[PDB]
């Protein structure tokens, strides 16, 4: 897939992603905060179409992600990220995608997600997150 | 160096 | 707010 | 179980844990680094005994944990950490215990585990890790 790395910011305002209920996560884009201004991260697009978009608009700064979780598994012979769920202090967004395969989760007791990086081909292949106080 | 660093966790997905 | 330093904490895992 | 919280230190020198291949992880004690000196952490013991003890002696400071993974499952009506595996930049230690149930993992791309907290009853119920640069 095509690598992306947004780098680190001050916070997260909005997450825009797409998914298909038969396959996996497709497109991924983040509006970060950068010292009080929205920072529109690049839209990391799947190589294919046919996904459902979601916009997760957070009530920044009072609302922030406390746990990211999901499933990884086979699609078309590749291991990809099948589903994502974002749980904030205010509510739960998702699951999006297909909830089967190997679960994973990153709960946070203290600190903030400030950035994403990863790889997207037909589907989101993998990702990592930058953490800060 | 003069570049700041940040904790990074992951990856999840394909290895 | 306080004189105790803080740190990133991830988890819990288990249940 | 009984909660514990070691707090944060400057590194990890040694992990002492115990486990049983029919049940789960039992006891947990960390020798931390504190500014280049060893600090022997509290020894968090199960309410019961019979576990097989393991000492993971790291080649600190060159050797450090890059990933912790494990399985969570039900043992005699308790949902607990059934196994643990510690992967460093030098080698993998484990799995210790029983690799059955729901997997979890914390892979680190940048940063260090500097502390543990959690709960231990008959077995290790759950744990969290302090992370630092």
């Amino acid at each position: 897939g095509k690598a992306f790395d947004d780098g680190a910011f001050t916070g997260i305002r909005e997450i825009n992603l797409s998914y298909n209920k038969e396959t996996a996560i497709g497109d991924f884009q983040v509006v970060y905060d950068l010292n009080g201004s929205p920072y529109v991260g690049q839209n990391h697009k799947s190589f294919i179409t046919g996904f459902t978009p979601v916009k997760i608009s957070l009530d920044f700064p009072s609302e922030y992600i406390m746990e990211v979780s999901g499933y990884t598994g086979n699609v078309s012979g590749y291991v990809v990220v099948r589903s994502l769920t974002f749980k904030t202090n205010k509510k739960t967004y998702g699951p999006y995608g297909v909830t089967s395969g190997t679960p994973f989760n990153l709960p946070i007791e203290n600190g903030l997600i400030v950035g994403f990086k990863g790889s997207i081909g037909y589907w989101l292949d993998y990702f990592s997150m930058y953490l800060s106080l | 160096s003069g570049i700041s660093q940040t904790v990074i966790v992951g990856p999840w997905g394909a290895k």
